């Protein structure tokens, strides 16, 4: 194929991401939910692990990690400890909240996701962290896992295949940073949100010092329907290494912001248009989109008139798919308020752990805030772009290049508009 | 400077020079002692990019 979209409602698996549909387990399994389910634990870790890969899945918490490789960590022999699987549903990236949808419309593909993925791993139980302020969602949640306590699909003897299997619902309490894997760790045992060095690895030493994965929502949620569709219908959308399908928020300056399933590598133009109604005011009133959410550098409209949404097309465009938060911003935006607003929001969330982030972050804040008003000099732009360098890739996580990286896309693409913006400010003064 | 027409005719011919043209003593020419305040420019290091201490 050459082109990519248009996805049919048949290959969509998040059947139900717009609520109009019993969430609960008999609505999920008329839906084709938990359907010889004992099957596919019965075939093996090895061949459950097999079918993720010729999948071509991979994560969609934001880094994009091959997910078959990174589950095969796991695939090892027992050593004494028991062994955990973590769902990130944190879901904390500004612009995302696919997540959301998944979680309190259709549960039970979490819940069934946790114990095929679990099962892989050889995992005993899942740990699924949800932020504190998805209050209603963690307590829908709640009732689907009961359900399928209930009916005897997870616990002891699951899907009456022999596996024991429990899932447990932990809460957040406000925090960005326990999105990080590591700090997600750190905070189900009790601690600070304060990501880990590694190594070790979670796969090596996880949560309570056990071997773990983390996986993201929607990377664990369409894994019981890759087995049971196989992995090479799963690698039929898409670009090659970009394979499956994948949940667009489109949000912003759009006529219809809304979350959708989409074809990976459908191009930027078309999921706007086609599904969020276009730009408000015209495509040719759009300015910027920061494609995959804050931590992802905006793109100028030029670049977003032929750009495919998949993880390889957009770093070609300098920047990343991230999580496919598509946040767009017309004519109208003031840029750089608009980015001076995302480094206060890193600012706000930074753990305070290591050096570079703890003082930088609020650095490039304070000489963002001048930038909006003008109130600086043009030398400072490329101070700021050094500044911003000096984070990322010196920090203990990734919060740092997330915070570094909407800096450098503001200036790499509308460096005019900063230097207009301090003629205007000394002329003034 | 205050010598009169034939004192300094006088030490004009016994020295052979026109000693009036290069006084030895200081009077209005020299730099007044009160100054304008200074504004001293400042070194080639003074950036505030593309200047890693590594590199000088
Ligand atoms: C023999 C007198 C010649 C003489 O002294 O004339 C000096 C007179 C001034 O010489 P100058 O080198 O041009 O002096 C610089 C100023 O013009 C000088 O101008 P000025 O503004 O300084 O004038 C004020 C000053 C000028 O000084 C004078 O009034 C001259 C008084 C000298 C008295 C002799 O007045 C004083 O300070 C008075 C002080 C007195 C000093 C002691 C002199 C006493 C000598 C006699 C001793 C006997 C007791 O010289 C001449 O005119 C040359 C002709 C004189 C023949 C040699
Ligand atoms: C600051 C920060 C916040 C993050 N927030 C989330 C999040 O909310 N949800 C998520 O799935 N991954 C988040 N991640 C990515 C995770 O650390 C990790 O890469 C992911 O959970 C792995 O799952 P996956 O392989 O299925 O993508 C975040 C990373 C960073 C650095
Ligand atoms: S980069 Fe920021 S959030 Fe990450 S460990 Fe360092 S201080 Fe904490």
């Amino acid at each position: 194929k050459t082109s990519f979209g248009s996805l049919k409602d048949e290959d969509r698996i998040f059947t139900n991401l717009y609520g109009r549909h019993d969430w609960r387990l008999k609505g999920a399994q008329s839906r084709g939910d938990w359907y010889k389910t004992k099957e596919i634990l019965l075939k093996g870790p090895d061949w459950i692990l097999g079918e993720v890969k010729t999948s071509g899945l991979r994560g969609r918490g934001g880094a994009g990690f091959p997910t078959g490789l990174k589950w095969s960590f796991m695939n090892k022999p027992s050593d004494g400890r028991p062994k955990y699987l973590v769902v990130n549903a944190d879901e904390g990236e500004p612009g995302t909240c696919k997540d959301r949808e998944i979680i309190r419309h259709d549960p039970h593909k979490l819940v069934e996701g946790c114990l095929v993925g679990g099962r892989a791993m050889g995992a005993r139980a899942a740990y699924i962290y949800i932020r504190g302020e998805f209050y209603n969602e963690a307590s829908n949640l709640q009732v689907a896992i009961r359900e399928a306590y209930e009916a005897g699909l997870i616990g002891k003897n699951a899907c009456g295949s022999g596996y024991d299997f429990d899932v447990f619902v932990v809460r957040g309490a406000g925090a960005y940073i326990c999105g990080e894997e590591t700090a997600l760790i750190e905070s189900i045992e009790g601690k600070q949100g304060k990501p880990r060095l590694k190594p070790p690895f979670p796969a090596d030493v996880g949560v309570f010092g056990c071997p773990t994965t983390v996986a993201n929502v929607e990377t664990v949620a369409v894994s019981p329907t890759i087995c049971r569709r196989g992995g090479a219908w799963f690698a039929s959308f898409g670009r090659e290494r970009n394979s499956g399908t994948k949940l667009f928020n489109i949000s912003g300056h759009v006529n219809n912001p809304c979350t959708v399933e989409e074809e990976m590598s459908v191009p930027l133009k078309e999921l706007i248009e086609k599904h969020a109604g276009g730009v408000t005011g015209g495509w040719d009133n759009l300015l910027a989109v920061i494609p995959g959410g804050s931590s992802t550098p905006l793109i100028p409209k030029s670049v977003c008139e032929t750009v495919l949404m998949d993880f390889d097309a957009l770093i070609q465009a300098q920047t990343g798919l991230g999580t496919a938060a598509v946040i767009v911003m017309d004519r109208s935006t003031d840029i750089v308020k608009a980015i001076a607003r995302l480094i206060e929001f890193y600012k706000h969330e930074s753990c305070g752990q290591c050096t570079p982030c703890r003082e930088g972050v609020d650095w490039m804040n304070k000489v963002m805030a001048r930038f909006v008003r003008g109130d600086a000099r043009p030398a400072e732009i490329d101070s700021l772009w050094e500044i911003s360098k000096q984070i990322e890739g010196h920090t203990i996580c990734a919060l740092g290049d997330g915070a570094a990286w909407p800096v450098q896309g503001l200036i790499r693409h509308f460096r005019p508009e900063l230097e207009e913006r301090m003629q205007q400010f000394a002329q003034q003064h | 400077a205050s010598a009169t027409r034939f004192i300094q005719w006088l030490r004009n011919w016994a020295s052979g020079r026109d000693l009036q043209a290069k006084l030895q003593l200081r009077y209005q020419e020299i730099s007044k002692r009160t100054q304008p305040p200074p504004k001293l420019p400042v070194g080639p290091s003074h950036k505030l990019s593309n200047n890693y201490y590594c590199t000088r």
